[PDB]
Parts: structure tokens; sequence; C-alpha cells
């Protein structure tokens, strides 16, 4: 699913700015 | 002409005091040893914010610690002044109030006030993702805050859930500023989260405020869906789809919030919502909307879907190891921050 994807990306905890 | 001039003098009104502080901004309202420490709330790369009660009168309030040399170090020090300039300054109901500032040989102090309710990121993540009534609520605020900052000529460029609180009545507060910039007419920097920059950041052009109402869609898709429209393993990848010109829909997904979100997902800047000729009016008058009362949100007289529990209470922030708040016997970057 896209929420699958989501939580393969890695990127589900707090992000930081560039 | 009745509501709307009201708005319009209001809007000149705020200028006015905004413009005042700016030029003459407060300083060392406070020191350290007025308060005592309970709790680290936070870490960054060159700070933390500590959960602080005042001797005085016991109130409690997040005071924000910068590391003056590691500031210098990681090259923020006008992002750093930029952030106690404006927070000093400004005057809305959903940003974050400064009660004192100072600064010693080492560090750099902001307290405002603490809002135990922690940020919609955690609650977010909690639930999975909110109704559309409830993504909804908060949108509404965040779009008068855009206006009332945009009236400033301060560009925001890091709305995300991990920087807005929802304090005890469910209403949000806006939290962090440095990268707040008075635009009037472009900017070029490349800053903010890659899940939230708007295509024109990421591509070098110039750049003006339409890359807020960019953020406001991604983050009223995050609210809605649980997750943001463009993501991928490496910024990189994040990057070419946001210029890509596609996004996809949650089967779940009103036909009415989809059309709203084409419309601040536009690539093309100049079709873009709250970008147009009615500006902000037009995302308050889409049909998404249609059953906000914008004076009730400001007034913050509509009940909030969601009220944190109340519990000084501190369970809402993540566990940190306890450090020293060493002050050093030697003034540090003194000539650097001589302002704030
Ligand atoms: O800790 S906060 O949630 C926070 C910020 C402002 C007022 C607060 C009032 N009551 C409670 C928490 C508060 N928080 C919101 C955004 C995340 N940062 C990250 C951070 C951590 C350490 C140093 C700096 C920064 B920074 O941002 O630039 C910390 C601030
Ligand atoms: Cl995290």
């Amino acid at each position: 699913t896209t929420y699958a994807d989501f939580i393969a990306s890695g990127r589900t905890g707090r992000r930081s700015a560039i | 002409g009745s509501e709307q001039e009201s708005v319009k003098e209001f809007l000149a009104k705020a200028k006015e005091e905004f413009l005042k502080k700016w030029e003459s901004p407060s300083q060392n309202t406070a020191q350290l040893d007025h308060f005592d420490r309970i709790k680290t709330l936070g870490t960054g790369s060159f700070g933390r914010v500590m959960l602080v009660k005042h001797k005085e009168t016991g109130n409690h309030y997040a005071m924000k610690i910068l590391d003056k040399q590691k500031v210098v170090k990681l090259k923020q020090i006008e992002h750093t002044l930029n952030e106690k300039r404006i927070l000093q300054a400004v005057n809305f109901p959903f940003l974050v109030k400064l009660e004192f500032s100072f600064k010693d040989n080492s560090n750099l102090y902001m307290v405002m006030e603490y809002v135990p309710g922690g940020e919609m990121f955690s609650h977010l993540r909690r639930i999975g993702r909110f109704s559309e009534p409830h993504a909804r609520f908060y949108a509404a605020q965040i779009v008068l805050t855009f206006e009332y900052l945009h009236s400033l000529d301060l560009i925001y460029r890091d709305l995300k859930p991990e920087n807005l609180l929802i304090d005890q009545q469910g209403y949000i507060q806006v939290t962090d500023f440095g990268f707040a910039k008075r635009v009037k007419g472009r900017t070029w920097t490349l800053c903010g989260t890659p899940e939230y920059l708007a295509p024109e950041i990421i591509l070098s052009k110039g750049y003006n405020k339409a890359v807020d109402w960019w953020a406001l869609g991604v983050l009223i898709y995050e609210m809605a869906a649980g997750y943001p429209p463009f993501f991928a393993d490496q910024p990189i990848q994040i990057y070419e789809k946001i210029v890509s010109g596609k996004v996809r829909f949650p089967s779940h997904f009103s036909s009415d919030l989809k059309d709203l979100l084409r419309n601040l997902l536009q690539v093309d800047l100049t079709k873009r919502f709250g970008n147009l000729k009615n500006g902000v009016n037009d995302i308050k008058n889409h049909k998404w909307f249609a059953t906000t009362d914008w004076i009730a949100i400001y007034q913050r007289k509509v009940e909030a879907p969601f009220i944190p529990k109340f519990k000084g209470d501190t369970s809402n922030f993540d566990d940190y190891e306890e450090e020293e708040i060493r002050v050093s016997i030697n003034e540090k970057c003194g000539k650097e921050f001589t302002e704030f």
C-alpha cells in the first residue's frame, strides 16, 4: 500500500531541515 | 466592506505594532538563576529545550538554550538572532509567546509559555490520520496565521507537524521562526524540510510567499492521509516527485479536499491558490472550508475536535539524558550576539 511504502521510506520520524 | 475593512484596519495596526518592536527589540528580561530546571524536552545540534519553573511565581516555561559556540560553528548566527527578533515582535493567537530572553557567557536563552500538549507530529503519528473536520480545524488556523505573517511581509518557510504545538484548548501554536524572512519581492535560499519544499525552492529560481501556500497543501495532505504527498528514501528522490507535477490521493479523500489540494499543490506558481488576484480569499471561500467560521476560529470560540490529556506534566514529550547546563567563566562570541 502507499502507507506501506511510506513506512519503507524510513522517513516516518521527525524530519530535520536541510 | 465591513468584514473586509475590519481586517484591513486590524492588519494595518498589527503592522505598526510589529515594526515598532522589530526596530526596538526587548533584551535581557530575566536571568538563569530565576529558574529551576525540571526536564529536558528536546535536543538539537546547537541547543536544547528544557521545562523550567520560575522560582518566584511557580509558572512553568519552555526554555530554549542555544550554545553560542555551536551556533557559530553551524553557521546559524543570523537565523538565531532573527528568531528572537521575530518572536518578540509578533502578536497573534496561534504564535507562541516569548516571555523572557537573555544571554550569558555561554548560551542564549528564549523562555516561552509551556504548552504541555506537545507537537502535532506525535499526535498525528499516534492516531494515524485526522478526519477531514479535524484537519480543517487546524488548517484554518494556519491560513489565518499566514494571512497575518504575509501582511508583515514575512515568508514562514518551515511549516510541518513538528513545528506546531497543540495547546490546552486544542488550538495550534506555531513555534519556529529562524527561517522566517522579510520578503516583499523574492528570495533564493534553499531552506526548509524536504517533504514540504515547494518546487520553485528546489528549482533555484527565486521564490516568494507562495511557497507557504504550497506547504499548507502538504500539511493538509499529511494530516488527512497520515503521510505526506511526496516521500522517498532520499531527499533527491523526494525533490524529483515534488517538481514532477504528479500527486495521488487516498481513496477516502473527499472531492472537495482533492480540489483544494490540486490548487495548493500547484507547480505553476501563477495558478496556485493563495497567489492569485484574490489572495487568501480563494482559499477561505473554497468549498472545503464552507463550514469554517473564520472569525470564530480567530476568536478561539470553535470547540476543538481534540484536547490533549490534561495532567507541569511532560508525558507528551520524549525522554532525554539530562546533561549539565554549563556556563563558562569566559565570555564566548560576545560580538556576534551583541544584539540578542
Ligand atoms: O520543544 S518544542 O516543542 C517547543 C518550542 C517552543 C515552545 C514550546 C512550549 N512548550 C513546549 C514545547 C515548546 N520545539 C518545537 C520544534 C522542535 N525544536 C527542535 C530544537 C531542539 C533544540 C534546539 C533547537 C530546536 B529548534 O526548534 O530550532 C524544539 C522546539
Ligand atoms: Cl522521531
